[PDB]
């Protein structure tokens, strides 16, 4: 067993993405994503090629659909596809524990963002959410999905390089 | 004035049904029904019925301990609907229709 230990901010959304290279057909990747601050709702993949999930995702957040299981119907669609294993947003185990045999050899990509969902009563408005967060992963470490994480042996992943445009004036006003 | 509504449901224990509908008693317009998690998280859909004038809604605990809270959304309807009246029938165990 191999254990890693990362930390982040996730701004809106958008994820982090962490590169896997030369992973082995047969081990199992064990992932825990857990809210260290904010309200953001941990949301968990595991992809072997790098496609971004912003673009999708953000399909997703456009549709003010029929009701709440079209939101259920939709993510679990997109998230099946776009990911070879994910879990979710919060919950009693924490937020995401996520076990993954790896199929084949090869290099592989565990992406930690948010989710869409709900935060409040007062009207029906699903959204992206924001936060900082601990992540946990292991290589044939069946314990961090127990809740307990130690670093444990050799380095086998770190951060993966794309651009996003936000841009704004307004008017300064220094006098007397 | 209350163009929104909730009820926090009693904890549901793991691996036990629900059962919820709206109809509308007063002849108003159609509601969305919905489930949702104590926070904002949600869990279903009150669809519209095979006869059409019911909100039919159906889900069963997954979760360690599931505590519900069920949504009538009053958004799309008449404009200042002095009375809107609805039945809501919820419940646990039996789909009928202590």
């Amino acid at each position: 067993g191999r254990v890693q230990h990362f930390t982040g901010y996730i701004e809106d959304g958008r994820g982090i993405f962490y590169s896997l290279p030369d992973m082995k057909q047969g081990d199992i990747i064990y992932a825990s994503m857990q809210n260290t601050g904010g309200n953001l709702d941990p949301l968990v993949g595991i992809m072997a090629e790098e496609i971004d999930p912003a673009v999708s995702l953000g399909q997703v957040l456009e549709k003010a659909l029929a009701s709440e299981n079209d939101l259920i119907s939709e993510l679990t669609a997109v998230a099946d596809r776009i990911f070879l294993g994910w879990d979710d947003d919060g919950g009693k185990g924490y937020s995401a524990s996520l076990e993954f045999t790896i199929p084949r050899d090869g290099t592989y990509h565990i992406f930690a963002g948010s989710t869409i969902t709900n935060q409040r009563l007062d009207k029906f408005q699903p959204t992206y959410t924001t936060g900082s967060f601990q992540l946990i992963l292991g290589l044939n470490a069946p314990q961090v999905i127990s809740g307990e994480g130690e670093p444990e042996g050799e380095v086998f992943a770190s951060l993966a390089i794309k651009p996003e445009a936000h841009v704004q004036e307004l008017e300064i006003r220094l006098d007397k | 004035d209350t163009r929104y509504l909730t009820q926090h449901t009693r904890n549901l224990q793991p691996g036990d049904t629900f059962h919820a509908l709206v109809e509308p008693i007063g002849e108003a317009p159609l509601p969305r029904l919905r489930l949702t998690d104590s926070g904002g998280k949600p869990l279903a859909f009150g669809l519209i019925d095979q006869p059409g004038e019911s909100v039919e809604l159906n889900y069963t605990c997954d979760q360690d301990i599931c505590e519900l809270v069920v949504h009538v959304d009053g958004t799309d309807g008449q404009k200042d609907s002095g009375e809107a009246v609805y039945r809501l029938l919820v419940g646990i165990n039996a789909p009928n229709l202590s």
